[PDB]
C-alpha cells in the first residue's frame, strides 16, 4: 500500500522518502506515521482507504535512523521524538496529547536512549504510573567507570504539572533508578540494556508483572534477568536519593496527589535536584542473579508462559542474536 | 512647574502612568494608585503585611552607579484601550518566589484574576525587566520577563531559588491568560554558565523584536564584568534568539563605562538612548566630570550586528564563548552628552526635534534638544531638587497633560513642567531658545504654550520654532 | 608526624584520583581471552641496535607467553 512522500517532492533528489516508522491500530482505524521528507506526518487506513491526517511532529522522526519512542493509553499519547528539526541536543519524554503537555526537565537524563515503555495500573487510578526504560551516561566519571548505564524511570500518569509558572509544563513526578543485572558466583556485570518485555501475572496482580531485560556488557556476551513491578515501585517510594541527606519533602518526590493537585514547589524542587534514587533495582527472587548468561550477543527477548502436555508450566525465552538467529 | 508633590514613607521601587487610571507607584511592600495630580491616594495594596508597608527586611542602597534594591519587580499596566473590557495591571514581587499577579488596571482592593511564582526575580537586589505584547493564532496577551533568577542564598531557610533545571533561565515568556502565568518548553532563553550574573536594565518592542538592554555584573563583589549589551528574540509565542551586541559609551573615559543606569526607546525615531557609567570607588572617591554620559544608538545598526553567536546565552549551533565573539555597536557620536552624575532619561520628539530629558544624581532634570545633525545642545535646567536626591532611573511622561512630566526620587514624585517658557520675555529672545514646546503668543505678549495662547485660525497668535526668530513683529 | 597531620590520614587513607597507565591515552599495552597469571620483562636490543621490550607471561594453563 504505497504512502508516497507524495506531500512534497524534494528538489534536488537524495533521500526524501517517507519512512513509515509507527503503525497503531485505533478505533479510527490503522494510524500509520512517516517521516514525510523530513516533515513528519501521519495517515489512516480504515477501509482500503489512505486518509492523510497532516503534519504531525513528535509522532515521527525526521530521519528513520533516529531512536525514537511513542506510547499510546486512552485518547493520551507520549513520545520521545522531537517535535522540530532545529531542536536542542536534549531528548525528552514528552505528553503529546493529553490535558496539557508536559515534558522531561534538563536534568533528569544525560543522552538517553530509549527502549521501552509502559503504563502501570496500581491500586487507585489517580497512583497510575508510567515507567520506561533506558540507557544512559554514567554519573560516574572515574576512569574504572563503564561509561553507560541501564535504567528505568517512573512518572505519575495523572501529573498535573508543577506549581511555579516554570515549572507548569514540566514532569514533576519524574525519579530514575538503575537496574542491575550482575551474577552472584562470579562477580560478572551486564549493564547494557538492550531489550525489555513485559509479561502480566495469571494472579492479575500488577505486582507480580515480570519485566524480562536482556544484558550485554562489553564484550557482547548476554545475561536475562528478571523484575517485578512490586519491586521497581517499592524502590521508587522507599528509597532516599543519590546526594540528598535530609528528611524529604512531606509530599514524597515521584508521588503521585489525590484531587488533581499540582506537585509543591518543594517538593519538586528536591526531585529536580536529585533524580537518581540510591538504591538499585536487583532481580527477582532470593539470589538476586541473572537467569542466565552466555557468550552469545542477544538483542531481542519474547517470553512465552505456557503448560506442557502434564499440566506442568514453563516460561520460554526467546532470543535474537546478532547473527540473526533465535535461541529457545 | 512646581509641587503638586506626593511623598511616601518609604522610597519608591516603581511607577507606571496609566492612560484613563492614576499613577501607580511602589514603595515598600505596598502599591499606591495616585491622582494624576498627586493630591489623592484612590487606592492602596497591602502586598506582603495587613497595614505594614514597611521593608520587611533593610535594603542599604550602594555606590549610586550599583544598582539598588526593590520588593517590586515589575508593574506594567496592558490592555487599556479595549472599549468594553477594563485595563490590567502586572504586579511582580520578590514575595512568593518572585510571584507577579494580573490584577484590573484601576481599584486595588479587586482581587487578582490569576498569578505565579517564578515570574520575576525573588531577590530584592535582582534585576528584572519586562513587557508585554501580543502574539500566536489566538493573539493572546504574553509577557516577556527578564530577570536574575538565581543569586547565593546564605540563608538556609528563605531560599527561594527556582528549580535546578531552571538555573540558567535569562529570559521567560509567560502567558498571561494561563495556569501560573505558564512559560512552555521553548519559552526561555538561557545563560551560559560561568558567564556570572546578567543585570537586566528594561525590556521594550521594535521592529517585530523584543530588546533586552542589560550587562554582567557581580552582585556579591558589586562590580560590573563585560561590556553593557542588548539581547534581540522574536515577537513570538517562543523564545527564538535573533542575537546579541555590546555598546560602546566609553568615550570621554579611560577605562570606559561598563554600567547602564537608564534606557529608553525614542518612539518614532528608531533611535534608543541609554545611560552609562564607570565605576565610582567603592565609595564615591573616584568621582569624575566624565564618569558618565547619554549615548543614543540607531536601532537598525543594534539590529544589523547583533549576531546568534554563543556568548552570554545558549545556543543549539554552538558552545558556550567558543564561537565568534559579540560585535560592539558605537553610538551616534554627535549625539554623546558626557556628564558627572546623569542618572535618568527619557525622549520624544515633539515636532520633529527629538527632546530628552534626563536626570541627575544632584536632584537636577536636564533637557537637550538635538540639532539637524543630532548634535547635542547645551543641557537646559528645568527642575531642581532642594534636597538633591537622586533621580530614579525611570523618568514617566504624563498621558494626559503632554506638557507634564512624573519625575521620581528618593520618595516622591513630583509632576513637573516640561519646560518653562515664561523664563522668556522678549518673542526674540524666545524663538531663538530652540524650545518646541516654547512658541510665542501675538495675543498676550508673552511666550507659551499652545494651549496657554488662544490658538485662533484668523490671527495666527502662536508662532513656532518652525520659522525662527525672524519672522517676530520687531 | 604530628598528630593533625596523621589523624587525617587515619580516617581517610585513600587518595581520590587513580593511578593510570604511562603516556597518552591510559590504556594497556594489550589484552586477550588468556588467563595471565605471572609477569617478567626484559629490555633488549636486537641485531641492529633497536630496543625492545619483551614481556614473558604465564597462563593458568602451565604454558608461556613471548
Ligand atoms: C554486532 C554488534 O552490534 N555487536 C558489537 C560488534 O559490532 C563489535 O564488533 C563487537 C566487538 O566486541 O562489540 C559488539
Ligand atoms: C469504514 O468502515 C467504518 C465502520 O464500518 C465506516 O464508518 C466508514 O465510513 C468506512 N469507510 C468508508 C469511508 O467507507
Ligand atoms: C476601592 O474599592 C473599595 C472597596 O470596593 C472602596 O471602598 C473604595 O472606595 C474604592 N476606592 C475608591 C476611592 O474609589
Ligand atoms: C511593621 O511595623 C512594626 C511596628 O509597627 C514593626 O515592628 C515591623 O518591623 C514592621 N514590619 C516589618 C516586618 O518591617
Ligand atoms: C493564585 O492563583 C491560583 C490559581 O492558579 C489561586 O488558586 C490562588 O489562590 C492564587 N493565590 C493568590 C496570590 O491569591
Ligand atoms: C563574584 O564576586 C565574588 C565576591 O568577590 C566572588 O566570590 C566570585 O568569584 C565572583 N564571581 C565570578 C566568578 O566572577
Ligand atoms: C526590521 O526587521 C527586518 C527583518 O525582518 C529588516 O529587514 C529591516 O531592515 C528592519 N528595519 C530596520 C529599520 O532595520
Ligand atoms: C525631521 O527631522 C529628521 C531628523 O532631523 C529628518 O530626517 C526629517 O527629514 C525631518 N522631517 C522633514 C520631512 O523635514
Ligand atoms: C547635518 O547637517 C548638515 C547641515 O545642517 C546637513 O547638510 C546634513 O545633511 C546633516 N546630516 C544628515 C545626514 O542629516
Ligand atoms: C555510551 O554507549 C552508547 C552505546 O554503546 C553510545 O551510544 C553513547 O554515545 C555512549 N556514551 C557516550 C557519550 O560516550
Amino acid at each position: 500500500v504505497n504512502i508516497g512522500s507524495t506531500k512534497g517532492s524534494c528538489l534536488d533528489k537524495r533521500d526524501c522518502e517517507n519512512y513509515i516508522t509507527l503503525l497503531e491500530r485505533r478505533s479510527e482505524g490503522l494510524l500509520a506515521c512517516g517521516t514525510n521528507a523530513r516533515h513528519p506526518s501521519c495517515w489512516n487506513l480504515v477501509n482500503g482507504t489512505v486518509v492523510p491526517l497532516g503534519e504531525m511532529r513528535g509522532y515521527a522522526p525526521f530521519s528513520p535512523d533516529e531512536n525514537s519512542l511513542v506510547l499510546f493509553e486512552g485518547d493520551e499519547v507520549y513520545s520521545t521524538i522531537r517535535k522540530q528539526e532545529y531542536n536542542g541536543k536534549i531528548p525528552r519524554f514528552r505528553r503529546i496529547r493529553g490535558e496539557s503537555e508536559l515534558y522531561t526537565s534538563d536534568t533528569v537524563m544525560q543522552n538517553p536512549q530509549f527502549i521501552k515503555a509502559t503504563i502501570v495500573h496500581q491500586d487507585q487510578a489517580y497512583d497510575d504510573k508510567i515507567y520506561y526504560f533506558f540507557r544512559e551516561d554514567n554519573p560516574d566519571k572515574n576512569p574504572e567507570a563503564p561509561l553507560n548505564v541501564s535504567r528505568v524511570a517512573q512518572l505519575c500518569r495523572g501529573d498535573q504539572g508543577g506549581e511555579s509558572s516554570l515549572s507548569v509544563s514540566k514532569w514533576n513526578t519524574f525519579l530514575k533508578a538503575m537496574l542491575v543485572c550482575s551474577d552472584a558466583a562470579t562477580n560478572k556485570n551486564f549493564n547494557r540494556l538492550q531489550d525489555v518485555f513485559l509479561l502480566p501475572d495469571p494472579s492479575g496482580q500488577w505486582r507480580d508483572t515480570r519485566v524480562y531485560g536482556v544484558f550485554s556488557n562489553p564484550w557482547n556476551y548476554s545475561a536475562v534477568c528478571v523484575y517485578s513491578l512490586g519491586d521497581i515501585d517499592k524502590v521508587f517510594r522507599t528509597s532516599s536519593l543519590k546526594g540528598y541527606h535530609s528528611s524529604l519533602p512531606n509530599p514524597r518526590p515521584g508521588k503521585c496527589l489525590p484531587d488533581q493537585q499540582p506537585i509543591p514547589t518543594e517538593t519538586f524542587q528536591v526531585a529536580d535536584r536529585h533524580p537518581e534514587v540510591a538504591q538499585r533495582v536487583e532481580p527477582m527472587g532470593p539470589l538476586k542473579t541473572p537467569l542466565f548468561h552466555s557468550k552469545y550477543h542477544y538483542q531481542k527477548v519474547a517470553v512465552h508462559r505456557m503448560q506442557a502436555s502434564h499440566g506442568e508450566t514453563f516460561h520460554v525465552l526467546y532470543l535474537t542474536t546478532d547473527r540473526g538467529t533465535i535461541h529457545k | 512647574a512646581d509641587e503638586p508633590v506626593w511623598r511616601s514613607e518609604q522610597a519608591i521601587g516603581a511607577i507606571a502612568a496609566s492612560q484613563e487610571d492614576g499613577v501607580f507607584v511602589a514603595s515598600g511592600s505596598c502599591l499606591d494608585q495616585l491622582d494624576y495630580s498627586l493630591e489623592h491616594s484612590l487606592s492602596r495594596l497591602y502586598r506582603d503585611q495587613a497595614g505594614n508597608c514597611t521593608e520587611p527586611v533593610s535594603l542599604a542602597p550602594p555606590a549610586r552607579p550599583r544598582p539598588g534594591s526593590s520588593f517590586s519587580k515589575l508593574l506594567l499596566p496592558y490592555r487599556e484601550g479595549a472599549a468594553g473590557l477594563g485595563g490590567l495591571l502586572l504586579t511582580g514581587w520578590t514575595f512568593d518566589r518572585g510571584a507577579c499577579e494580573v490584577r484590573p488596571l484601576g481599584n486595588l482592593s479587586r482581587n487578582s484574576l490569576r498569578n505565579g511564582t517564578e515570574v520575576v526575580s525573588c531577590h530584592p537586589q535582582g534585576s528584572t525587566a519586562g513587557v508585554v505584547y501580543r502574539a500566536g493564532r489566538n493573539n493572546r496577551w504574553y509577557l516577556a520577563v527578564a530577570a536574575t533568577y538565581v543569586l547565593p542564598e546564605p540563608e538556609t531557610a528563605s531560599r527561594c531559588n527556582p528549580a535546578a533545571s531552571d538555573h540558567d533561565t535569562a529570559i521567560a515568556l509567560k502567558d498571561t491568560e494561563g495556569r501560573s502565568l505558564a512559560t512552555q518548553e521553548l519559552g526561555r532563553l538561557k545563560l551560559c554558565e560561568g558567564a556570572g550574573s546578567l543585570h537586566f536594565v528594561d525590556a521594550f518592542l521594535w521592529n517585530g523584536s523584543i530588546y533586552f538592554p542589560y550587562y554582567p555584573y557581580n552582585y556579591t563583589s558589586g562590580a560590573a564584568t563585560g561590556w553593557p549589551s542588548m539581547a534581540r528574540i522574536a515577537q513570538s509565542t517562543e523564545v527564538l534568539f535573533q542575537g546579541q551586541a555590546s555598546l560602546d559609551c566609553g568615550h570621554g573615559h579611560p577605562d570606559g563605562r561598563r554600567l547602564l543606569l537608564s534606557s529608553s526607546l525614542v518612539e518614532a525615531l528608531d533611535v534608543w538612548a541609554g545611560v552609562f557609567s564607570a565605576a565610582a570607588g567603592e565609595g564615591q572617591e573616584r568621582r569624575s566630570p566624565t564618569t558618565t554620559a547619554l549615548c543614543l544608538f540607531r536601532m537598525s545598526e543594534i539590529q544589523a550586528r547583533a549576531k546568534r553567536v554563543s556568548w552570554d546565552f545558549k545556543t543549539a549551533e554552538s558552545h558556550c564563548k567558543e564561537g565568534d565573539q559579540p560585535e560592539r555597536v558605537q553610538p551616534i557620536a554627535s549625539s554623546t552628552l558626557i556628564h558627572s552624575d546623569l542618572t535618568s532619561v527619557y525622549g520624544t520628539v515633539v515636532m520633529n526635534r527629538t527632546v530628552l530629558f534626563l536626570g541627575t544624581g544632584d536632584g537636577q532634570l536636564l533637557k537637550v534638544i538635538l540639532g539637524e545633525n543630532l548634535t547635542s545642545n547645551c543641557p537646559e535646567v528645568i527642575y531642581e531638587i532642594k534636597e538633591e536626591t537622586p533621580v530614579f532611573y525611570k523618568l514617566v511622561p504624563d498621558p494626559v497633560k503632554n506638557i507634564y512630566i512624573y519625575l521620581t526620587a528618593g520618595k516622591e514624585v513630583r509632576r513637573i513642567r516640561v519646560a518653562n517658557c515664561n523664563k522668556h520675555k522678549s518673542c526674540s529672545e524666545c524663538l531663538t531658545a530652540t524650545d518646541p514646546h516654547c512658541g510665542w503668543c501675538h495675543s498676550l505678549q508673552r511666550c507659551t504654550f499652545q494651549g496657554d495662547c488662544v490658538h485662533s485660525e484668523n490671527l495666527e497668535n502662536w508662532l513656532d520654532i518652525s520659522s525662527g526668530a525672524k519672522k517676530c513683529p520687531g
